[PDB]
């Protein structure tokens, strides 16, 4: 049983990431009722928090315990960050995997990454069960205003 | 010890957005 | 047309006198690629922890059907990883031995035992206990495995 | 894109300009970076 | 907030944080409700103090001794639902502003608060691409030397000189407003600590 | 029960038998410092060796995360989903073993190990104990460098055993950075906060996102930036053009320093402790003579540091955590067992005769095993215990007569 | 009133896993008494000093 | 929507219409074009 | 035996590149 905890900070140096949301965030889910172990990440801008519980503990227990400790917890966090709170399933739940391909060059890695997170990721998710349809790879349009600083 | 090779640059043959240049006005 | 700056001529300054603005791609965390020819956008279908694969295979399956008409003219989807395409391999073998077990004892304990009906008794036993065996996995919660079915 | 170096080398040798990262990671499970370094 | 007999912990807990959400709103804008302890007053299990008699330490540096080492080394102990730090002394970086400075400079008190509030933090500058390895841009900005209060920049002519905060005030190390106070045996002041267990362990 | 005694010296031990999916996973580790640029280059090259296998079908190499917490990969690893021809067009004498093989023999870049391990199982490995290979080990510290500097002895000597394919530790503090010292004083001249000189590290020479525009459902980011040009090289930055709010021209460097540094690449933090996972690569030996092997090697040929903790964690550890509940199983079996008999011939050591009729079966069963070249297993251990009450049933129905 | 007056903190300093507290104000002599608050120093926006 | 070039091409060229190819957050550029000949 | 050899198929496969020290100008 696994209850993720993704919290962003953009551009914070990865031992910012760990002094300030990673390890306040993984000392409070340690003393969290049936916790196993709770493993961490601190990535540059990116507080992955792992927690993984004791044998035959109540998957939506765990859930909703973890949000009630994620409440006075949201507090000790920098100002500008949210601990997010992760997706129903786990890398186990990688079911159906596949790639958007057009060989005739009339669309391009763009407009299918777009298809993808604005068509399918949405064609998908109103199927019980599935938790989450998340996109891989491709490229996010974006517009670059790019200043001249002459 | 296999000698197998491989073309080591990058390679795009799953289809490309191609346009043609076009002598005209702005 | 982003205004920057303007005097009392009325004469403005705009965003496109300091810079070109273009469309360019985000910072990629994620990159996918294809049997080595191409780079690619996918995606993934997450199964909420404790559901049925197989049952949500499907719907997903057909899903994709209704939409290959609403997809735009030269748009393919090539599947990367059907976990459903082991399952129905795994329960076919374990159905083929659970077969196999069957018919091997039935011989057996035909030979062993030279009336038709004797041997028969044995025969009509197997499927009952094994509907039993299958009413209780229902009320328990035992969905099909070669795990459950190994037993 | 080119750099400078004031000491080091000597002109002709050759290095490696693409592909550098991969190859000096093996050089640096080699040992070949601490022998380097316990040369001189 | 007391429940009535027999009504499940973990029920009254996950239920008046539901109720907080919808209530959240009808709160000002600043203010946020947090949500207490698992355990009670009845909790405070093992209460102990902090003391050093050859004096090499003091009241502040022993509670934050007890803030950032014990108060962690502890709560890592199943049961444990808090190790709450009791008395001692808090380090403040106390700007002292001379209200005759002020003047005397031309500087006016909002115009230090927003600039003061401009000059203590990190910021990253996304990555970049040299032998084929990714370098992290990081720029520092940190408050963490009394210089760097001392040199917080108010005002700077074209001439190219500026005024700094130590223009205008002292920056001293002093406490913060106590809230807790610990005595021992009525002959000194302590920094302490209570383990607090998770009620019904 | 001594004529047993040889094939038990003989056979390996495992935790699992390893089970056959349709397909696998390339798992590759390399050191820290990778870049996007040479990661996604170094990704279609390793495809294309895949793919040059004839029994492949397809492949799908992912390099970093995909838009899931699930997935909290770094650029710098790579999970690729192989997928291989219908097992009814493996050429001649292939076996799975036999393909993998072709694989780590075929797929191989300097610096990178490479680990080939099935979809599920992987993918569960990963949640109970974390390592993505089977055999791993465990530095916990409090002292980064300390425990790297355990990672990389205990990984040089892992190269050392008998069995061991490709064996590698990722490093704690293997980044890179770019330093901007930013100067208050210089600073403060041209009249600018920290914050002031930051806007540029961030807008100018990141790509900070600024807003997001909105066409309908879909979002779009918005975001500043100097031309690649002015952010080439560090250099580049020391002559980064900044308008001062005094409309002053300066560069970077008249406000600042900018020094290239190695730090932390990204902290594993495994229960508040600070730790370093040791990936390795045997499929040719059995797992539990491996990490025995590994256990002499490590404890001989490296000497442990104060705050350093190594520990074997992996598929071993979940070895051992069975293997410490079934010794403890075997006395309960023996005491239902025993009393099952204590009840139906009412006989005492009459039931001591038909319970020690079991050490007899226990013995051809091992046997067998050793014949049919397989490994002790949690598999093989529960075919004793339902193997022990078969042995119990006959044992009663052969005193009945 | 606020900062001035009364000790309101203004930010927090960051070493490491621990947090520090900042603030501003006049000396205690400013803030003494009630006598003292009438005529506790201002600079007007307008760089008037007033009490 | 469209530049004019004044050397560099000639008419009827084909050119891939994507600078989306190279990882913004740094894909150098220079570097990131040396990976399409040889 | 300063140095590292990499089996030349390999390092072909990862398309290696390679450049000559000269000495002037900047």
């Amino acid at each position: 049983v696994q209850v993720i905890i993704k919290t962003s900070y953009p551009g914070q140096a990865p031992q910012i990431v760990e002094n300030q949301v990673t390890y306040p965030l993984t000392t409070t889910m340690l003393s969290v009722p049936g916790a196993k172990t709770v493993r961490g990440f601190s990535q540059f801008g990116d507080s992955y928090v792992y927690v993984i519980f004791e044998d035959g503990t109540d998957p939506y227990w765990a859930r909703s315990r973890v949000l009630e400790y994620l409440n006075q917890v949201q507090g000790k966090l920098p100002a500008g960050v949210s601990a997010e709170l992760g997706p129903d399933a786990t890398g186990v739940g990688w079911i159906y995997e596949y790639a958007l391909v057009d060989r005739s060059g009339k669309h391009d890695l763009a407009d299918l990454r777009s298809l993808q997170d604005w068509f399918l990721k949405y064609e998908l998710k109103t199927i019980p069960d599935v938790a989450e349809v998340a996109s891989v790879g491709g490229v996010v349009k974006e517009y670059q205003v790019v200043i001249d600083p002459q | 010890a296999s000698g197998v090779r491989i073309d080591p640059t990058q390679t795009q043959n799953l289809g490309v957005k191609t346009a043609t240049v076009t002598r005209g006005p702005l | 047309h982003i205004v920057l700056k303007a005097s009392e001529n009325g004469v403005p300054v705009y965003l496109r006198d300091v810079a070109k603005v273009q469309i360019g791609p985000e910072m990629r965390r994620g990159i996918a690629e294809l049997n080595g020819e191409g780079e690619v956008a996918g995606g993934v279908v997450i199964l909420r922890s404790g559901k049925n694969a197989r049952e949500v295979i499907a719907a997903v399956k057909d899903k994709l059907e209704t939409l290959k008409s609403s997809l735009p003219e030269g748009v393919e989807i090539v599947t990367t990883y059907d976990r459903s395409q082991l399952i129905d391999r795994a329960i076919d073998n374990l159905s083929g031995k659970l077969l196999e077990e069957f018919i091997v004892v039935a011989v057996v304990c035909a030979l062993f035992l030279w009336h038709v009906r004797s041997a028969l008794v044995a025969i009509i036993s197997l499927p009952l206990g094994l509907c039993i065996a299958f009413i209780v996995m229902h009320f328990q919660g035992l969905n099909a495995n070669i795990m459950s079915l190994g037993g | 894109g080119v750099t400078a170096l004031r000491s080091g080398l000597a002109e002709g040798e050759k290095v490696v300009s693409s592909g550098l990262f991969l190859i000096d990671s093996e050089a640096n499970i080699s040992g070949a970076l601490e022998r380097m370094r316990s040369e001189s | 907030v007391i429940f009535e007999d027999g009504t499940d912990p973990y029920w009254a807990r996950s239920r008046v944080l539901e109720y907080l959400n919808q209530v959240q709103g009808k709160l000002p804008a600043g203010v946020s409700a947090e949500l207490g302890p698992d355990a009670t007053g009845v909790g405070w299990i093992y209460e102990y103090a902090l003391v050093d008699r050859s004096g090499k330490h003091d009241l502040a540096d022993l509670r934050s001794l007890q803030d950032w080492f014990l108060k962690y080394e502890l709560k890592t102990i199943p049961d444990v639902a808090e190790v709450a730090s009791v008395g001692g002394v808090v380090k403040e970086y106390q700007v002292v502003i001379d209200p005759q400075r002020l003047a005397q400079y031309g500087i006016s008190l909002a115009e230090v608060k927003s600039a003061l509030d401009a000059s203590n933090q990190e910021a990253g500058g996304s990555s970049i691409e040299l032998a084929e390895a990714e370098y992290m841009v990081r720029a520092s900005g940190y408050l963490q030397t009394l210089d760097d209060f001392n040199h917080i920049v108010l005002k700077a002519s074209e001439n190219g000189v500026p005024v700094y905060l130590r223009d205008v005030a002292k920056v001293q190390i002093g406490p913060e407003m106590r809230r807790g106070i610990a005595e021992l045996n009525g002959e000194g002041e302590v920094a302490g600590g209570v383990v607090i267990l998770r009620s019904g362990k | 029960v001594l004529t047993v005694l040889w094939p038990l010296n003989k056979v390996g031990g495992e935790f699992l038998p390893q089970i056959n999916e349709g397909d696998l996973l390339y798992m590759p580790s390399t050191l820290p410092g990778i870049s996007a640029a040479e990661a996604a280059s170094m990704l279609q090259k390793t495809d294309k060796l895949i793919m040059s296998v004839p029994e492949v079908a397809r492949v799908f190499g992912k390099t970093g995360k995909a838009e899931t917490a699930t997935d909290s990969a770094p650029l710098e690893m790579v999970e690729t989903t192989i997928q291989l021809k219908p097992q009814e067009q493996w050429r001649p004498g292939m076996t799975m073993d036999k393909i993998i093989e072709e694989l780590d023999n075929t797929v191989r870049l300097p610096g990178l190990a490479n680990l080939w391990v099935p979809p599920i199982r992987n993918a569960i490995d990963m949640l109970s104990t974390g390592i993505k290979s089977p055999i791993g080990i465990k530095v916990s510290g409090t002292v980064l460098a300390d425990i790297d500097a355990m990672a990389e002895q205990i990984e040089e000597v892992a190269r050392t055993v008998p069995g061991v394919a490709s064996a590698l530790a990722e490093r704690l503090e293997g980044g890179r950075y770019i330093n901007v010292e930013i100067n208050r004083e210089k600073a403060a001249r041209y009249g600018m906060t920290v914050a002031d000189v930051q806007l540029f590290v961030t807008s100018a020479v990141g790509g900070a996102m600024v807003g997001e525009t909105v066409e309908g459902i879909a979002r779009y980011p918005i975001n500043l930036r100097y031309p690649q040009s002015w952010r080439d090289s560090p250099q580049a930055l020391r002559q980064l053009p900044i308008l001062t709010p005094m409309k002053q021209q300066i560069t970077l460097a008249d406000v600042a320093d900018i020094k290239v540094s190695t730090g932390p690449s990204m902290l594993k933090t495994e229960n508040a402790r600070p730790t370093s996972w040791i990936y390795i690569d045997a499929r040719d030996r059995d797992m539990v003579s491996v990490v025995h092997d590994l256990q002499k090697a490590i404890a001989e040929k490296v000497q442990l540091k104060p705050g350093t903790s190594v520990a074997f964690s992996g598929q071993f550890e979940l070895l051992e955590r069975a293997n410490h509940k079934l010794k403890l199983m075997v006395p309960m079996t023996l005491m239902i067992i025993f009393v099952l008999l204590y009840l139906a011939f009412r006989r005492v050591g009459e039931a001591l005769l038909i319970i020690s009729s079991v050490p007899f079966a226990l013995v051809g069963g091992i046997w067998l095993l050793w014949w049919m070249g397989f490994h002790l297993s949690v598999a093989t251990g529960t075919g004793f215990i339902a193997l022990a009450g078969v042995a119990a049933e006959f044992g009663v129905v052969m005193l009945m007569y």
